[PDB]
RNA sequence: CGGUCCGGCCGGGAACUCAAAGGAGACUGCCAGUGAUAAACUGGAGGAAGGUGGGGAUGACGUCAAGUCAUCAUGCCCUUACGACCAGGGCUACACACGUGCUACAAUGGCGCAUACAAAGAGAAGCGACCUCGCGAGAGCAAGCGGACCUCAUAAAGUGCGUCGUAGUCCGGAUUGGAGUCUGCAACUCGACUCCAUGAAGUCGGAAUCGCUAGUAAUCGUGGAUCAGAAUGCCACGGUG
């Protein structure tokens, strides 16, 4: 049956449905290679099911809005470790070691009044 | 850090090959966020640093590193109203830094058609201990060598 | 340093607006000048009548006015004339039909607004201003406020030289958010300028 | 603002209602129009002889309580000093300090 | 710059213009609308126009038939 | 090689090489090419001479050399002679299009002298 | 046919007490009622200068919140027509009736 | 799960994303060590988050007779004028000096074709789709939308292929000539934008000096206020990082 995980960063957010069993990886009807043209984010989405011994062990369902290209590739890994730990349970400790259980709090910090971005303050002259 | 004790952030590790050296190396070399960018430039150049050896990559990579890692560096000090400059000994961490920097600096003051040439160009001098980055390494040991009396 | 007004910083926490209408960016403008139009009547026909707060909402296709006031009976008058004309006007200004409610306030030793009204007159009347400082807080911590402090300002008693003044008694905690600080301003216009009267009344938290 | 600054914006405002509320609206649809009198339409020098003041164009947006010609918001009609004055005196409904 | 559905003339001015050539040769023709664009019917004539502080005497040539009245009419100071 | 456009284009790329003339842009090479049958990424070289007199009979079209200086220096030389605003911001080397000249005049006014 | 109801305030309780106050209207009078769906809040934003004269550094950031509620009654009974087209709810609170 | 023009589109479903109201959660709470058996500090477990988790609002008594009498209010002078109305001009000048920015000097790039992934907003004298005409700015016609529905509105860096091959260049875009569009009574002084043409300086910047500690700097687009029109400024938003 479906293993469901819903995986998150800046402005993504992922739903995984995992399967018992193939090497299949359906990203919003693309699959991985032609969804993520980018190496680094095939490798980030892959990297979960890498220290679970997973090659064709499991079918992901993917589906992910908002965000860029690696905003959705943590969203998707997140969304993978959850559905694994929805799965097994017994790999919470393996994922947690590896970071992936953690939901990365990093967005973008506001503008302020005054400063030309979040903390680049204009340009001081003094005499 | 007046007080600040500070960690250290994860990175990543190469998707290629795997390393985080590698995954310094394409940091430093990365300019306004383009981490695509630099990746290509420093796969091409690593695969053109290899059939010219024959120790495959990661090989040629550290092969050139080792000659452009310094010992000693002279660090800066205003106690006797002048230029003191205390020969220090460098740490493996900024060792390997301070290498793939001067390495980047080197390959990009070339006149090399493009990024990925000029790094190769780079590391094979390297590698063969002569280049601009090997110059600085040289003139690093060679000030701390001429100050080594105020250890 | 320049301090947040106590009453904005606490609207929607602990303090409530005195317009409570809604309304699209059409009729924003509109409905905000009309209520300024008739705050500014009701202020000018009751200053002798110790308003303290008037609040403004609109129903559907109307206006309500209520008017807190220390002195009820004066407002409201023989058989309601007094503020039977002043609906009739309020109407007018609004264009909409009006009502009025008053509303007692029971303490008026406690009201920023009337305290202020008060000290403000007091001054105007060539009252020292110590005076009308220590009786206003004397006044308002005698009958269970847990702190005041009224500040005055600008050439007091005829000085060439302006100075700020302020007298303080109790607890009032401004920059807790929690706290219920009754805070209110009034210009007193004599001889020599326009004096300043703030008051700040702390009535606990929650 | 003067006195005379804010009869002139009253002024104006009446202007263009009287006429450019229909008059001028006619004359510059004749003058847009590509369909009709290419040659003598005699609209573009109809529209000069309206008066200047019922052109919109020439309204200045001030604040409803003191007439400041800058820093206005269509918003409250007001200008951001008053707009201040009367958020912190909780006059205006549902506006408070934002945070985020 | 002005669109291509015809230019721009103060009506006075045109007024002032076709009683001066109908009326054969007269005085300058002392101007406030330095906006008015100068049309052919005007080669010939010599518009006073105003540049803030005086009126500048324009003689109309056929090369200035488009310009307007105000571009020969500085209203700068400058030496 | 050479064009009705006295001018000698350098061999590379005809779309770039037509540029060289004075008149000519990237739009207008892009034309005359098109017009031509000549393909945009062929060199100079490499096209027949048949098909130079072909790129020559389609720049006869344009007004694009010298001849096109004689008209822009006569158009200047009539808005100077008619003493109007930009003719007079012609003669004095100022800016005609409205900039600034507190600041940022350099163009027209040139390297600055105290 | 059937009526949507949107709500607008400022005040999100206030909002909530008019959306409770017509559910109960609605259901007692034996209509069925979908919803409340909270739709998302609009919050127009202002930033302006708190000095009179120059210091653009020195600004207030303020902002309106508008809430927004969507009540669906499918049969609409006369009964439930004719009750919640007398309503009477709060100041601050505009209703709209869609038919 | 059925149907399907393969479009959540239509039956439907209420799971999930999300919307927005209520609640839970973090307290040095637990473990170990150090410490005056105190306060605390160092590490660990667990946990989405760990030590005021990140950011914001919040600015004590006072200092600078600091800024504002030109937002406003307020205690000498003018009054057939220092008040009021009008048209035109100026605030846009230009030997020069400074501050703050934008664009560049290029190959981690320019151009061409193809294609991927946002968030936050605004809209009725308004946003204005589709279609037709125009090289284009735009025009004509004319839906929908007071808006999680319609429109603004195609995100761009990115990625794939091709080309350019280190040159004042297929870098750079200033300046200027011609032809236009739109707003507006009216684009001369003195608007923005489009097309064709032209193609300055500039090849990384002396003395000196600035910002920034993490989703930060750097870089890439997006929106809003003011506003008939006029953003390289301001205020906000997300992408890569």
């Amino acid at each position: 049956n479906q293993y469901y995980g819903t995986g998150r960063r800046k402005s993504s957010a992922a739903r995984v449905f995992i399967k018992p069993g193939n090497g299949k990886i359906v990203i919003n009807q693309r699959s991985l290679e032609q969804y993520f043209g980018r190496e680094t984010a095939r490798m980030v989405v892959r990297q979960p099911l890498e220290l679970v011994d997973m090659v064709e062990k499991l079918d992901l369902y993917i589906t992910v809005k908002g965000g860029g290209i690696s905003g959705q590739a943590g969203a998707i890994r997140h969304g993978i470790t959850r559905a694994l730990m929805e799965y097994d349970e017994s790999l919470r400790s393996e994922l947690r070691k590896a970071g992936f259980v953690t939901r990365d709090a990093r967005q973008v910090e506001r503008k302020k009044v005054g400063l030309r971005k979040a903390r680049r303050r204009p340009q001081f002259s003094k005499r | 850090p007046r007080r600040r004790v500070i960690g250290q952030r994860k990175i990543l590790p190469d998707p290629k090959f795997g390393s985080e050296l590698l995954a310094k190396f394409v940091n430093i070399l990365m300019v306004d966020g383009k981490k695509s960018t630099a990746e290509s430039i420093v796969y091409s150049a690593l695969e053109t640093l290899a059939q010219r050896s024959g120790k495959s990559e990661l090989e040629a990579f550290e092969v050139a590193l080792e000659n452009v890692r310094p010992t000693v560096e002279v660090k800066s000090r205003r106690v006797g109203g002048s230029t003191y400059q205390v020969p220090v000994e460098v740490r493996p961490v900024r060792r390997n830094a301070l290498a793939m920097r001067w390495i980047v600096e080197a390959a990009r003051k070339r006149g090399d058609k493009s990024m990925a040439l000029r790094l190769a160009n780079e590391l094979s001098d390297a590698a063969e201990n002569k280049g601009t980055a090997v110059k600085k390494r040289e003139d690093v040991h060679r000030m701390a060598e001429a100050n080594k009396a105020f250890a | 340093g320049q301090k947040v007004h106590p009453n904005g910083i606490r609207l929607g926490i602990v303090k409530p607006w005195n317009s409570t209408w809604f309304a699209n960016t059409k009729e924003f403008a509109d409905n905000l000048d009309s209520d300024f139009k008739v705050r500014q009547y009701l202020t000018k026909e009751l200053a002798k009548a110790s308003v303290s707060r008037i609040v403004i909402e609109r129903p559907a296709k109307s206006i309500r006015v209520t008017i807190h006031t220390a002195r009820p009976g004066i407002v409201i008058g023989k058989k309601g004339e007094d503020v039977e004309k002043l609906r009739k006007v309020v109407a007018d200004i609004a264009g909409v039909p009006a009502q009025i409610n008053i509303a007692e306030v029971r303490k008026p030793e406690l009201d920023a607004k009337l305290v202020a009204d008060s000290i403000t007159s007091q001054l105007e009347r060539r009252v020292m201003f110590r005076r009308a400082m220590k009786r206003a807080v004397q006044n308002a911590m005698r009958l269970g406020a847990k702190g005041i402090k009224v500040e005055v300002s600008g050439r007091l008693g005829g000085a060439e030289i302006a100075r700020t003044e302020w007298y303080r008694e109790g607890r009032v905690p401004l920059h807790t958010l929690r706290a219920d600080i009754d805070y209110n301003t009034s210009e007193a216009h004599t001889t020599y300028g326009v004096i300043g009267v703030k008051v700040w009344i702390f009535k606990g938290e929650i | 603002a003067k006195q005379s600054m804010k009869a002139r914006e009253v002024k104006r405002v009446a202007l263009a209602d009287k006429y450019f509320a229909k008059r001028a609206e006619l004359k510059a649809i004749i003058s847009d129009v590509n369909a009709s009198d290419e040659d003598r339409w005699n609209a573009v020098l109809k529209l000069q002889t309206l008066p200047r003041d019922s052109s919109p164009s020439r309204q200045r947006n001030r604040c409803r309580q003191t007439g400041r010609p800058h820093g206005f918001l269509r918003k409250f009609g007001l200008s951001r000093i008053k707009v201040r004055e009367a958020a912190m005196r909780g006059e205006i409904p549902g506006l408070k300090k934002a945070s985020w | 710059r002005s669109l291509k559905k015809g230019p721009f003339i103060d009506l006075h001015l045109l007024k002032k213009v076709e009683k001066a050539v109908e009326s054969g040769d007269k005085k300058p023709l002392r101007t406030w609308s330095r906006r008015s664009t100068i049309f052919p019917n005007m080669i010939g004539l010599t518009i006073a126009v105003h540049n803030g502080r005086q009126h500048v005497p324009v003689f109309v040539t056929d090369e200035m038939v488009g310009h307007k009245l105000g571009e020969f009419a500085p209203t700068r100071t400058y030496r | 090689a050479r064009i009705a456009g006295i001018n000698i284009p350098d061999h590379k790329h005809a779309v770039i090489a037509l540029t060289s003339i004075y008149g000519v842009g990237k739009t207008r090479s892009k034309a005359i090419l098109a017009a031509a049958g000549i393909a945009e990424d062929v060199k100079i070289s490499e096209l027949s001479e048949g098909q130079i007199d072909t790129l020559r009979d389609e720049v006869a079209k344009f007004v694009v050399e010298g001849d096109l200086r004689r008209e822009i220096s006569m158009s200047i030389k009539r808005l100077m002679d008619l003493g109007c605003y930009r003719g007079l911001r012609h003669r004095r080397g100022l800016p005609v299009r409205g900039q600034r000249t507190k600041t940022n005049a350099r163009t027209r006014k040139g390297p600055r002298k105290p | 046919q059937r009526i949507r109801i949107r709500l607008k305030a400022f005040d999100h309780r206030l909002i909530d007490q008019a959306t409770a106050e017509i559910v109960e209207t609605a259901k007692r009078t034996g209509a069925q009622v979908r919803g409340p769906i909270p739709l998302p809040t609009r919050k127009e934003r202002f930033t302006v200068l708190i000095s009179p004269h120059v210091n653009k550094d020195a600004r207030d950031q303020y902002e309106i919140r508008t809430h927004l509620r969507l009540v669906d009654i499918v049969e609409p009974t006369e009964k439930t027509v004719d009750a919640l087209m007398r309503l009477d709810l709060a100041a601050g609170v505009d209703v709209q009736i869609s038919l």
